[PDB]
């Protein structure tokens, strides 16, 4: 779809998940947006290292 | 299928507010954007606003930020603007018009459909009545051949005057003119029917001549003098 | 901003005669633009998106071309529905239109029927006289009328409204009145119009004596 979905400045619509707690069983479906702790901390708030 | 309605008519003072709705039919309310645009009288297209009827999120054109309000209601299929602190300037036909369901590009806002219109006014005055006078020529002498005769409309503020010759039996050779504004910001037209010069002395015209807002309606004869 | 220039304010052709109409951008949209015609009266319809693909339902001597920064929407032949007017959007950053491209068919060249009504006795009763000038069935829409009282000129007190272009023979008709105070009118004697339009070959004038 190069032809329906790119832009010449560059089309941001579309995203894929690059975290998670746990992988998704089939066909589920994740509308999560709550934060990622990577690290052993905890963290609170919109962001952190 | 797909029928797009908008909210009637309205009539509002300088610095108040204006909540236009559009009713979805025919097809999932929740399957694309609706685009708002609005039209000035003899002027250009103007985009100001879109909203994912799925989503809620909402986006403007930059001058109408802070002024213009999107929301819409699933269970009612109906997306609405809601417009604050209106310039005069602010008069114009406005439109809801629906984004490409089918065959098109993924980012690209088209307007595939678009509503009735509806035809907000923004003014000072408040609803007038018109007042209508004959027009005719000079005596009868200064007439020659074929003739004009006609209805001058003068003072009336709620816009869509409607004008009519012997209650519709006469229908050809007539002319009614796009109304003016004053400088009262009052509305005037004209309406003129061209007829040839004998029947002035055999035949009598009535113009009828309504006004919505005010519910009022006049007959009066154009007699030559 | 994303500015949409269109060069033609308004086009006058004949059927059977082919339209160009074009739309320009301030920078390159590469493909990101789509083409609207509005008929007198009734809400605007989507005719080409992404600057060439046709809509469904739409006759296919409609055609659209270009690509970077300028784009043409073009007709074969404007047979007497497509009149109206004429708009451009981009995509690619907002809804933006162009400037509104009117239709006129071209017909044969036609001078104005002319005349003069003097206030009615209804308007000596209200106490103003809007005095009105009348121009009909002609046809270059540029008909200048002009006004002038004891053959002293006028100005700045007159409004003037002309209709859309006919179905009926292609032509235009146009009401022009001038707004006098008793206070004015019960002075002066003579009241003129005057016509400059094309189809004239010399000014031509409808006059009337206050009382007469
Ligand atoms: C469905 O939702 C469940 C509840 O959120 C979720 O269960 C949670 O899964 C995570 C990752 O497996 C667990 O996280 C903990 O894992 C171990 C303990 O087993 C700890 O060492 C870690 O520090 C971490 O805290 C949650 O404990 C677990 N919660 C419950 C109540 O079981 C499921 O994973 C979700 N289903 C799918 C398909 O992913
Ligand atoms: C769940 O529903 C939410 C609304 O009902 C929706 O929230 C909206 O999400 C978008 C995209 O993340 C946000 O977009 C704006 O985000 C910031 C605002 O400061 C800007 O940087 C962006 O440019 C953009 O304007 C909306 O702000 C947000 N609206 C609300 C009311 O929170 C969620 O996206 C939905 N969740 C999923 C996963 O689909």
């Amino acid at each position: 779809s190069n032809n329906l979905d790119s832009k010449v400045g560059g089309n941001y619509n579309y995203l894929y998940r690059l975290f998670r707690k746990s992988n998704l069983k089939p066909f589920e479906r994740d509308i999560s947006t709550e934060i990622y702790q990577a690290g052993s901390t905890p963290c609170n708030g919109v962001e952190g290292f | 299928q797909v029928q797009l309605v908008q909210s009637g008519a309205e009539v509002k003072k300088p610095g108040a507010s204006v909540k236009v709705s559009c009713k979805a039919s025919g097809y999932t309310f929740t399957g694309t954007y609706i685009h708002w645009v609005r039209q000035a009288p003899g002027q250009g297209l103007e985009w100001m606003g879109w909203i994912n009827p799925n989503s809620g999120g909402t986006n403007f054109a930059q001058i109408f930020q802070g002024r213009v309000t999107l929301t819409r209601d699933t269970s009612i299929s109906t997306a609405y603007m809601d417009l604050n602190r209106l310039k005069s300037d602010d008069t114009a036909v406005y439109y809801c018009a629906r984004d490409r369901v089918l065959y098109g590009r993924s980012f690209g806002w088209y307007f595939d459909v678009w509503g009735a219109g509806t035809t907000v006014t923004v003014s000072s005055a408040s609803t007038k009545g018109p007042s209508v006078f004959p027009l005719a020529p000079c005596s009868r002498s200064t007439s020659e051949s074929t003739a004009a005769l006609g209805c001058l409309v003068k003072d009336y503020f709620p816009e869509p005057v409607t004008v009519s010759w012997n209650s519709g039996a006469l229908t050809s050779g007539v002319h009614t003119f796009p109304a003016v504004l004053q400088s009262s910001g009052l509305y005037s037209l004209s309406s003129v029917v061209t007829v040839p010069s004998s029947s002035l002395g055999t035949k009598t015209y009535t113009c009828n001549v309504d006004h919505k807002p005010s519910n009022t309606k006049v007959d009066k004869r154009v007699e030559s003098k | 901003d994303i500015q949409m220039t269109q060069s033609p304010s308004s086009l006058s052709a004949s059927v059977g005669d082919r339209v160009t109409i074009t739309c320009q951008a301030s920078q390159d949209i590469s493909d990101y633009l789509n083409w609207y015609q509005q008929q007198p009266g009734k809400a605007p319809k989507l005719l080409i998106y992404d600057a060439s693909n046709l809509e469904t339902g739409v006759p296919s001597r409609f055609s659209g071309s270009g690509s970077g920064t300028d784009f043409t929407f073009t007709i074969s032949s404007l047979q007497p529905e497509d009149i109206g007017t004429y708009y451009c959007q981009q995509y690619d950053n907002l809804p933006t239109f162009g400037g509104g491209t009117k239709l006129e068919i071209k017909r044969t060249v036609a001078a104005p029927s002319v005349f003069i009504f003097p206030p009615s006795d209804e308007q000596l009763k209200s106490g103003t006289a809007s005095v009105v000038c009348l121009l009909n069935n002609f046809y270059p829409r540029e008909a200048k009328v002009q006004w002038k009282v004891d053959n002293a000129l006028q100005s700045g007190n007159s409004q003037e409204s002309v209709t859309e272009q006919d179905s009926k023979d292609s032509t235009y008709s146009l009401s022009s009145t001038l707004t006098l105070s008793k206070a004015d009118y019960e002075k002066h004697k003579v009241y003129a119009c005057e016509v400059t339009h094309q189809g004239l070959s010399s000014p031509v004038t409808k006059s009337f004596n206050r009382g007469e």
